[PDB]
């Protein structure tokens, strides 16, 4: 009855410690940029400017 | 205001059938006002009436096929006689989930707005039905147009899933007591089927239309060919959508025939295991071929050969359902009420546009054939005669019991005999002319198809006069001032009926049950 | 309130109901062939 | 008992489409216009003379719909 | 737990062990020789739909409004349906 | 070649795809015939034999054996018939045994064709590339056809193999000429092939198979096919 | 005098994408011009093919995306 | 009312419409044959002058 | 076993509440009177008026 | 009563929140139009439109709640068909997000001419598939099973630990829709690319907006779950919050499999 709850509770435990672990990891990672690609014709389209119209939202 | 909370707040499945009808009425006859201006349009060569604009022509063909494909046909089979006639003939009281009910139907008004916004906003909608990517795209319309007509297929896209999720729990769940599965009606039973299909199929398009916005407005690449993403992507999950899309105006249209006919051959439905198999296989089968829509596009030959098997598969059980109810009518004791006239009506000419579907069916000959009239012909027989006609008779055999009144006989046989006459002599030479050659969608033709295009003109207005005796039926049927009887009709005096409808009252009182029935279930 | 009768409707009650369910159908009538023909009327006053 | 009622209706809706054709596209009380090609009453005359022998832009004249018209030239 | 109205009554029924709506299913032997073939009914008269049937024949199902002076016997299969009230008989809608 | 005023069925045929296309609608019109005025005969049989003056008993039959499946299996054995031809013409007209001779372009612009017989030129650059505009209404001699005539039309040499490369530039298309039996789409992305083989001469006419923007139907095809000796006089003095 | 002769039927491209059947006879002209260059006589085959196959816009479109350096593929 | 007449009555009709229908189809699948095969090794040309 | 951090009657007290009116559903209780007849109420006219606006200048092609 | 209404089943009371619900659907989609298109009325339209749909629903889901746990309507059988229509609603939601990998399949299996017929397209710096998608996955799974402890919390009549569960699973959630906008804001590569970022971006923008929802159900079933409104007989809006978290679950998985591991393959 109760044993089940205590099972998912140590392994949802394991897997938040893990989680923190690899976050941990993930994060102070610098994250350098490299080039721009060059201009490909299928790359930065804009078939209709958006509302906001020169530069994507999330930019 | 007790009667605005009544009818804007209700829940009362009855009542949000009666506003689904009085709806679909409505939409029936805008269609009916685009299909006569086309016909005006196309009645001779040159300009007719529209002077030019072919853009506006385009616009019309695109608004009459969206108002008669979703706001005549879903509004009448689903919500019209599904709403109404799925507790009452299940055995049960109120329908399952009433507020999903209410909010589906209410959403349906706002779509027809911005169906009608879509068509008058800066120029148009001309991209036909079926939208397809490249002219809606933003470099070809820059309107908005496609838009609003986008966002109205959303709107009724989400109604529809709202109304299946009603049904498929109702059917599974609101079912009375020892009333197995097999022994609910096929009414019930195609409505259930036709649930499914609209509860998977539907969201496919709500998908594929999403992406076709996000393409047009949010300038992604999902449709434009610079950058992968081709058009046929579009094709295939819009037509994926497409043919479940037309085995549920059906459906329902078989399940009021096979009452219908069983109420009037005096005996029940020959076969009816057949008949529920057949319909769910119908309803599986009609997801396996999509792409039977597109044959003259560059598919390789195997996928070719595939569909062809399928669509000959999914055309062998709609023969057996036909051959169960010409069946079922060799009992005796008929009787050639207007009902009967209707279903028989719908079974001859069904036949002929599912004949003339299965010539379609194969490759090469849909090579031949593909967007010309023979289509056009193949389904405005099936949908039209079919849907329309089935609707039409459920609505006399029905209206026998919502109104509590009855329609003049004479009259309903005129009405039968006029739209008969009218709407098969107006789409034959539409056969006649996709033979010939001619393309789909023109507003111009040579003037070598000129000479039939006269004579199917002077069909629209035939039918144009049997819509106007039926709503001079509907009147004098709500000021008949003359109740229901057991000589004006013999269904609703029967103390023994087969289905579980007929005997309860003129209208359902409020509840439909006072208590609800029984089985005696013996083997004790 | 009508929740308690015998009928749904009961249809028969209303005054005289035959002007009126005949206006009904007749403004559904007006209401289905008076927009679409009002769409085109209004494309053409339009360029 | 409603036979003559109901074909003297089929007939009456027979007349009113064919008057309502009459107004709508032969005189036209909606405002329209008719071709060059259909008004001049000698082109399908033409038309049908150059069935027998179609213009071409590189090579002598030549037919159309041989075979369902039965027309063509002979040993030469 | 917590529970107030239609579902209290549920529980408390099936906390009590009676069922509340067992008067539903007739569930009776086949016929009327010397004994009625029996249903149950809360108001003066109610439907019930007969699918006959030993146990090996059956027809596929008929609705008969079945009232409570008159006995009514299935138009196919031929057996007899005595009704007998449980509750207030009256006009199931007043 | 050319559509006919009061018309019954497909035009004439100049391409061994068309003879397949019309044997095999012929066949399924064969089956399809016997199956309607069958069912339209027992449906009339049933409905006039039991009018409710004959018959006023319902004679109550329900369950139904040995003869469902006879329904069931006999439309099999009919649609195995009707597709046992439909196959071998698919897996008959894939088949490009032999070389085609030339190679036709047909690049579907919106509102008018053009087309390239690229493959005479010893450069880059293409030469012999044209376009094919309609004929408006007031430019027609009194002979020509109304909105299906053609500025420049494709010349093409007879009882010589073909492969035309469909594609498009603006929006979908169909390149649809009917008498030659050809419909193919224009998707600006792809390059369809089509390989047809004309057994005669003269000229053929088509139109758009599918919704362009505003001038669609005004957007025809018309295909001459020539003596060789006279194509290789065009192409050089075009050249 | 005329030629009257054309790209073969290739076994690798039995559907109905010469999109595909541009796209390789163009890499493999231009591996030629790159690799071998006096191959002329293959080289000018190869040309040949693509001229004939791919339509104009596409190939003045290729070329001057392959002068600018930004050409997709090979 | 002999179900197994009536059946076989519409199959003899059906059959029977068919072979019309098949004896259109052949004779203009000869005259088709006849057209070509002239076409090639006879009188019949194509170009009017 | 543990009750929820509620004693549970407050609970108790709510439910005799709400079935001691004689009201509609959405109309119980003191805070529905001001929320569903005032918010929604005057929401829906100003939306109404807004989308109104909105298609006739759509339409006519006006205040871009 | 029941022995009056002689049917178990529920009958709701008239609720004008079907009629305004639709009224703010109309409003939130021509907001939207008029947005999407430079007009002056568009963007208050369309977020006037987006709040009352979010009204309309605080709203009906409040009236819900109020008749299931003071009046006690709901029955053994309503309860039913409430899991049977939650289930069919999932079953919607799977075909539409099938749909969109459709989309994503039919454009990556055979790259066109024009991307170089190779994927993924040339100069778009996939996301290595194991710093944070890898990370987001193990959160996702973290968080499935911090629920299936809260249903064997609710079960076990241990009615107190269930909010520590469920708040531990909201906790992940956040954290989990945290590390999708960073990775938004760290993409380097946008929408408008090519069909690569186009299908990636939807594709997981739909998705992410799922576990928003997916969260806010939870949030909402711990303050029912804190305030007592659930018990060990009778609960089915943690069942739905638990099916629909698995369902989201599940998608990402499919979603990681095929996008992050495959197209970078
Ligand atoms: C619901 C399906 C439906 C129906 C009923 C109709 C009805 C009709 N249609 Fe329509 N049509 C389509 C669906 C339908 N059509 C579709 C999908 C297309 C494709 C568009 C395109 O390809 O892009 C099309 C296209 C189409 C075209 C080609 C447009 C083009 O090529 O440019 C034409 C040409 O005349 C045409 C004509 C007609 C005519 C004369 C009728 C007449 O039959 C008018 C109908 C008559 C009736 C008898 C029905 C009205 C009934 C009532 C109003 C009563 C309702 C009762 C209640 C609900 C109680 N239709
Ligand atoms: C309204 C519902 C409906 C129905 C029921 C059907 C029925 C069928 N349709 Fe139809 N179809 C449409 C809707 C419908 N169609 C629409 C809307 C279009 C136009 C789409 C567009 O605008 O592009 C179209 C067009 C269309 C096309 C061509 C599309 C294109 O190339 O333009 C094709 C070809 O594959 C096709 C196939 C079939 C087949 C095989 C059937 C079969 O299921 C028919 C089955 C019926 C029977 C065959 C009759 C009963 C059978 C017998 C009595 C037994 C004897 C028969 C045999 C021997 C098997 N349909
Ligand atoms: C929930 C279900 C009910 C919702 C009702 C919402 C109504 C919203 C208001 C609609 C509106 O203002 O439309 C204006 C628009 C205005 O159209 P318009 O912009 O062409 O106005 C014409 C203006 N003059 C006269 C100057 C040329 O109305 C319509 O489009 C009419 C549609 C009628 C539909 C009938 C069904
Ligand atoms: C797909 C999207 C639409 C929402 C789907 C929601 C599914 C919910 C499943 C379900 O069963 O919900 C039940 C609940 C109503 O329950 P009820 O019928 O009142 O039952 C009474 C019993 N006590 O259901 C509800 O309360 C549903 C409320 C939905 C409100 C939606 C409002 C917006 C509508 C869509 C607009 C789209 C615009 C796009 C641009
Ligand atoms: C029966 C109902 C019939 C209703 C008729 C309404 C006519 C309204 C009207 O006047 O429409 C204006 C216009 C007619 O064309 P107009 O510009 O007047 O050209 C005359 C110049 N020679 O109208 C048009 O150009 C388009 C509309 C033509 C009439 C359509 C009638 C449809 C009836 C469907 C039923
Ligand atoms: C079935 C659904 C509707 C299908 C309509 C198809 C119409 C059609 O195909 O018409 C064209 C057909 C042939 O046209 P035709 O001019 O002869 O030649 C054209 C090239 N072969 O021309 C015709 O179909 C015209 C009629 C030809 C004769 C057909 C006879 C069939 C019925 C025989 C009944 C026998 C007695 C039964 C009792
Ligand atoms: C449901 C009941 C709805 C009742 C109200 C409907 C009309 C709403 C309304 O008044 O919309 C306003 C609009 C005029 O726009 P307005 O903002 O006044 O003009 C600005 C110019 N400086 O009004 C109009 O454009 C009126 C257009 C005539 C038709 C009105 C009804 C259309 C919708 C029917 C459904
Ligand atoms: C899901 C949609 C939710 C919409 C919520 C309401 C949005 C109203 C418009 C708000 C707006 O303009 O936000 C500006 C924002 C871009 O902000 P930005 O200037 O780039 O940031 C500064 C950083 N240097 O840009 C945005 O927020 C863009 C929002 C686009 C929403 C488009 C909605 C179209 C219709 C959807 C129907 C569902
Ligand atoms: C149902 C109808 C839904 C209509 C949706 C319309 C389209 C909304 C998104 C439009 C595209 C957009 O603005 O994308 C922005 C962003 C992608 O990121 P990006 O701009 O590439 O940023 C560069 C580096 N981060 O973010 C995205 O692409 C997010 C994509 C998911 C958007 C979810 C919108 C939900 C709307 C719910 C309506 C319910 C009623
Ligand atoms: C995309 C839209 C997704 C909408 C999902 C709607 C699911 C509705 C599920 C439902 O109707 O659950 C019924 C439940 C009733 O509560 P019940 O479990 O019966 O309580 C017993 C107390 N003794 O109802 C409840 O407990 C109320 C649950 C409310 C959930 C609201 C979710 C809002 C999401 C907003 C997204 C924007
Ligand atoms: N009113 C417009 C101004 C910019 C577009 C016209 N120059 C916005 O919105
Ligand atoms: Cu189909
Ligand atoms: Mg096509
Ligand atoms: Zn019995």
């Amino acid at each position: 009855d109760a044993y089940e709850t205590a099972k998912w509770e140590k392994i949802t435990y394991l897997g938040i410690v893990s989680c923190t672990g690899l976050a941990i990891y993930n994060l102070s990672k610098g994250h350098p940029h490299t080039e721009e690609p060059p201009a490909y014709p299928y790359l930065h389209i804009r078939n209709k400017e958006f509302p906001w119209g020169p530069d994507g939202l999330f930019e | 205001m007790t009667n605005p909370v009544r009818w804007l707040f209700s829940t009362n499945h009855k009542d949000i059938g009666t506003l689904y009808f009085i709806f679909g009425a409505i939409a029936g006859v805008m269609g009916t006002c685009f299909s006569v201006l086309i016909r005006m349009e196309l009645a001779r060569p040159g300009d007719q009436i529209l002077g030019g604009n072919h853009q506006l022509y385009n616009v019309l063909i695109t608004a009459h096929a969206f108002l008669m494909i979703f706001f005549m046909v879903m509004p009448a089979m689903i919500g019209g006689f599904g709403n109404w006639f799925v507790p009452i003939l299940i055995g049960a009281p109120d329908m399952a989930f009433p507020r999903l009910n209410n909010i589906s139907f209410w959403l349906l008004p706002p779509s027809l707005l911005l169906l009608l916004s879509s068509a008058l906003v800066e120029v148009g909608s001309g991209t036909g039905w079926t939208v397809y990517p490249p002219l809606s795209g933003i470099t070809s319309h820059s309107g908005g147009a496609v838009d609003l007509a986008i966002f109205s297929l959303h709107l009724s896209g989400v109604s529809s899933i709202l109304g299946s999720i009603n049904f498929i729990t109702t059917i599974f769940n609101m079912r009375g007591p020892g009333m197995t599965m097999h022994r609910s009606p096929l009414f019930v039973w195609s409505v259930l089927v036709t649930a499914f299909l609209l509860l998977l199929s539907l969201p496919v398009l709500a998908g594929a239309i999403t992406m076709l916005l996000t393409d047009r407005n949010f300038n992604t690449t999902f449709f434009d060919p610079a950058g992968g993403g081709d058009p046929i992507l579009y094709q295939h999950l819009f037509w994926f959508f497409g043919h479940p899309e037309v085995y549920i105006l059906i459906l329902p249209g078989f399940g009021i025939i096979s009452h219908i006919v069983s109420t009037f051959s005096g005996k029940p439905v020959f076969g009816y295991l057949g008949m529920v198999y057949a319909m769910i296989s119908i309803g599986v089968l009609g997801f396996l071929v999509w792409a039977h829509h597109m044959f003259t596009v560059g598919l390789d030959v195997d996928t070719r050969a595939y569909f062809t098997a399928a669509t000959m598969i999914i055309a062998v059980p709609t023969g057996i359902k036909i051959f169960s109810w010409i069946a079922t009518m060799w009992g005796g004791s008929i009787q050639y009420k207007t009902p009967m006239l209707f279903a028989v009506g719908f079974i001859f000419l069904f036949t002929i546009g599912g004949l003339t579907g299965i010539v379609l069916a194969n490759s090469g000959l849909d090579i031949a054939l593909h967007d010309t009239y023979y289509v056009v012909a193949h389904f405005h027989y099936v949908l039209s005669m079919g849907a329309v006609f089935a609707l039409f008779a459920g609505f006399y055999y029905w209206v026998g019991k919502i109104f509590g009144r009855t329609y003049p006989e004479t009259l309903g046989q005129i009405h039968f005999w006029i739209t008969f006459f009218g709407v098969n002599l107006t789409f034959f030479p539409m056969h006649f002319l996709g033979l010939s050659g001619m393309p789909r969608r023109i507003p111009d033709y040579p003037d070598a198809y000129a000479g039939w295009n006269a004579l199917s003109s002077f069909g629209s207005y035939i039918s144009v006069v049997g819509i106007c005796c039926f709503f001079v039926v509907v009147t004098i049927t709500s000021t008949s001032g003359n109740n229901i009887t057991r000589a004006n009709i013999p269904w609703a005096v029967e103390q023994n009926s087969t289905t579980l409808e007929w005997l309860v009252q003129s209208p359902p009182a409020f509840h439909t049950f006072g208590e609800l029935p029984a089985i005696k279930e013996t083997k004790s | 309130y009508y929740i308690h009768a015998k009928h749904m409707y009961n249809l028969d009650r209303m005054k005289h109901r035959g002007l009126k369910m005949s206006l009904a159908v007749f403004s559904a009538f007006s209401i289905g062939v008076a927009v679409p023909v009002y769409a085109v009327i209004f494309q053409q006053k339009k360029t | 008992m409603s036979t003559k009622y109901i074909v003297s209706a089929i007939l009456g809706s027979f007349g009113i489409a064919w008057v309502c054709d009459y107004y709508v596209s032969e005189k036209k009380i909606f405002g329209g216009s008719t071709p060059g090609t259909i008004t001049n009453k000698e082109w399908g005359e033409e038309t049908d003379k150059k069935f027998q022998a179609w213009p071409r832009t590189a090579g002598p004249p030549v037919v159309v719909n041989p075979i369902t018209r039965q027309n063509f030239v002979v040993k030469s | 737990p917590i529970a107030t109205g239609h579902e209290r009554e549920e529980i408390q029924a099936s906390l009590e062990g009676r069922d509340i709506l067992e008067i539903n299913h007739p569930e009776g032997p086949f016929g009327t020789k010397e004994a009625p073939a029996i249903v149950k009914s809360y108001f003066d008269r109610r439907i019930v739909g007969c699918p006959g049937g030993e146990g090996e024949d059956e027809h596929d199902v008929v609705w008969f409004w079945l009232e409570n002076g008159k006995p009514h016997e299935c138009p196919v299969c031929s057996q007899y349906f005595e009704l007998k009230v449980v509750g207030p008989g009256g006009d199931p809608y007043g | 070649d050319a559509p006919e005023p009061w018309q019954l069925g497909f035009q004439d045929a100049a391409t061994p795809i068309m003879q397949g296309i019309m044997d095999l609608h012929h066949d399924i019109f064969f089956f399809l015939v016997q199956i309607a005025v069958f069912v339209l005969w027992v449906l009339s049989r049933a409905l006039w034999c039991f009018r409710s003056k004959i018959s006023p008993i319902p004679q109550r039959i329900v369950h139904g054996t040995t003869i469902e499946i006879l329904w069931t299996i006999f439309p099999s054995i009919i649609l195995m018939f009707i597709a046992i031809p439909s196959f071998t013409l698919l897996y008959s007209m894939d088949d490009v045994v032999v070389d085609p001779a030339i190679t036709i372009k047909a690049i579907g612009h919106q509102w008018y064709w053009s087309y390239e017989y690229s493959d005479y030129n010893n450069s880059d650059e293409q030469s012999l590339a044209f376009d094919s505009y309609m004929v408006p209404e007031d430019d027609l001699e009194l002979g020509q056809l109304r909105l299906l005539e053609v500025d420049n039309r494709v010349v093409v040499p007879a009882k010589t193999h073909l492969r035309v490369l469909i594609t498009s530039a603006d929006v979908l298309h169909s390149w649809a000429v009917p008498s030659l039996g050809v419909k193919c789409d224009a998707v600006p992305g792809r390059l369809n092939q089509i390989s047809t083989f004309i057994q005669r001469e003269g000229v053929y006419y088509g139109q758009c198979s599918e919704i362009c923007g505003t001038n669609h139907a005004f957007m025809p095809i018309v295909v001459e096919a020539v003596s060789t000796k006279d194509y290789g006089s065009w192409v050089s003095n075009q050249i | 005098e005329i030629k009257l002769e054309t790209a073969p039927a290739d076994f690798r491209f039995p559907t109905t994408n010469q999109t595909r059947h541009c796209f390789t006879r163009y890499i493999e002209y231009h591996r030629c011009v790159a690799a071998k260059g006096e191959g002329a006589s293959e080289c000018d085959k190869f040309a040949k093919y693509y001229r004939s196959l791919c339509p104009g816009e596409w190939i003045d479109r290729w070329n001057e995306q392959r002068e600018n350096g930004t050409f997709p593929g090979p | 009312p002999s179900v197994v007449k009536e059946i076989i009555i519409g199959i003899t009709l059906g059959l029977a419409a068919g072979s019309v229908w098949k004896m259109h189809h052949w004779n203009e699948q000869r005259k088709i044959r006849t057209f070509y095969d002239l076409l090639e090794k006879g009188e019949i040309g194509v170009v009017v002058d | 076993s543990e009750p929820p951090f509620r004693p549970r009657e407050k609970l108790i007290e709510k439910q005799k509440h709400f079935q001691s009116v004689h009201k509609h559903t959405y109309l119980k209780g003191p805070y529905d009177k001001i929320t569903s007849v005032a918010i929604p109420l005057a929401l829906a006219a100003s939306s109404l008026y807004l989308i109104g606006r909105g298609i006739y200048n759509m339409s006519h092609g006006i205040g871009k | 009563m029941i022995e009056s209404q002689r049917h178990s089943y529920h009958l709701v009371d008239p609720s004008p929140w079907p009629i305004s619900g639709s009224l703010g659907a109309l409003a939130t989609t021509v907001g939207g139009v008029m947005y999407m298109h430079s007009f002056q009325g568009g963007a208050t339209l369309l977020s006037l439109g987006l709040i009352f749909i979010l009204y309309t629903m605080f709203v009906w889901w409040r009236d819900v709640l109020r008749e299931s746990t003071l009046e006690g309507h709901h029955t053994k059988v309503v309860q039913l068909g409430l899991r049977y229509g939650f289930i069919l609603f999932i079953v919607s939601e799977v075909m539409f997000l099938f749909a969109f990998f459709w989309a994503f399949f039919h454009s990556s299996l055979a790259p066109t001419v024009e991307i170089g017929g190779i994927w993924p397209p040339l100069g778009i710096w996939v996301l290595d598939p194991w710093e944070i998608p890898f990370l987001n996955t193990l959160i996702l799974l973290s968080s499935g099973a911090a629920v299936t402890w809260a249903h064997h919390a609710i079960l076990a009549g241990k009615e107190k630990r269930a909010v520590y569960a469920l708040v531990a699973t909201v906790l992940l959630a956040l954290v989990f829709t945290g590390f999708q906008g960073m990775e938004y804001y760290q993409a380097p590569f946008t929408i408008s690319d090519s069909i690569y970022g186009s299908t990636f971006f939807l594709a997981t923008g739909f998705h992410g907006f799922h576990v928003i929802i997916g969260t806010l159900f939870l949030i909402i079933c711990g303050i029912r779950q804190y305030l007592g409104h659930l018990t060990k007989e009778h609960h089915v809006g943690f069942e739905a919050a638990a099916w629909y978290w698995h369902f989201v679950d599940v998608v990402w998985l499919f979603l990681f499999v095929s996008i992050y591991w495959w197209g970078g393959i």
